[PDB]
C-alpha cells in the first residue's frame, strides 16, 4: 500500500 | 459478511500527510483498505479508523473502480476536508455463557485533542444483521483511555455521563461522545471468566  | 459503515472526517494540515496507508484497487488483490495508520498521525489520532477498514468513498467519490495509483492521486489532491466512507467487519457479539459473565465499571476520562483515545464500532441498526452493542475495538496507546488503564479492546460502552447507548446508532453514539465536554464518566461492560 501507499501512505497519504 | 454483513458490514458496518461509518463516515470519518479528517482535517488535512497544510504541510503534512494524514498518516494513512491505503492498499488495494481494481488492479490489486483486494479492495481499497486501511493497511496502516502512522503513530501519532492525523488518521491515528482521530480514533475513528482501524487497520483493516474498507474505504468505500472519499468526498463522495466511490473508490472501487479506481486503480491503486488513482486512489492515491485522489487522496493526495483533496483539500483540507477529507470525508471517508468506511465499511468494517462487525464486532462479534459477546454472550454470557457458563464460563463467561458480564460486569460493569465506571471510568472517568479527560479529553485530549477532543477525543478519549478509543475507537467504537457497532451500534443499533434497523437491519438486525448489522445491529450490535457499541464495542470499544481499539485503545490508542498513549491516549486518555490508555493512560487511565481500565478500558480494554472488546469492552462495551453502555453509557456516557448517564446517557445510555442502548438503541443508539454508531453515528448517534459518536455524537454523544463528541457533544460530551472535556470530561466524561463512561459506563463500561466487560467479560469475566467463570
Amino acid at each position: 500500500g501507499t501512505e497519504v | 459478511s454483513f458490514k458496518g459503515s461509518t463516515v470519518v472526517e479528517l482535517m488535512k494540515k497544510e504541510g503534512t500527510t494524514l498518516g494513512l496507508t491505503v492498499s488495494g484497487g481494481i488492479d490489486k488483490d483486494g479492495k481499497p483498505r486501511v493497511s496502516n495508520l502512522r503513530q501519532g498521525g492525523i488518521a491515528a489520532r482521530s480514533d475513528q479508523l482501524d487497520v483493516g477498514d474498507y474505504i468505500k468513498a472519499v468526498n463522495g467519490i466511490n473508490l472501487a473502480k479506481f486503480r491503486h495509483d488513482e486512489i492515491i492521486s485522489l487522496l493526495k489532491n483533496v483539500g483540507e476536508r477529507v470525508v471517508l466512507e468506511v465499511e468494517y467487519e462487525l464486532p462479534p457479539v459477546s454472550i454470557q455463557g457458563s464460563s463467561v459473565m458480564f460486569r460493569t465499571v465506571e471510568v472517568t476520562l479527560h479529553k485530549e485533542g477532543n477525543t478519549f483515545g478509543f475507537v467504537i464500532r457497532g451500534g443499533a441498526h434497523d437491519d438486525r444483521n448489522k445491529s450490535r452493542p457499541v464495542v470499544i475495538t481499539c485503545v490508542r496507546p498513549g491516549g486518555p483511555a490508555d493512560r487511565e488503564g481500565t478500558i480494554k479492546p472488546g469492552d462495551r460502552l453502555l453509557s456516557v455521563d448517564g446517557i445510555r447507548l442502548l438503541g443508539t446508532t454508531h453515528a448517534e453514539a459518536m455524537s454523544i461522545l463528541k457533544q460530551c465536554g472535556q470530561e466524561a464518566t463512561l459506563l463500561i461492560e466487560y467479560d469475566v471468566s467463570v
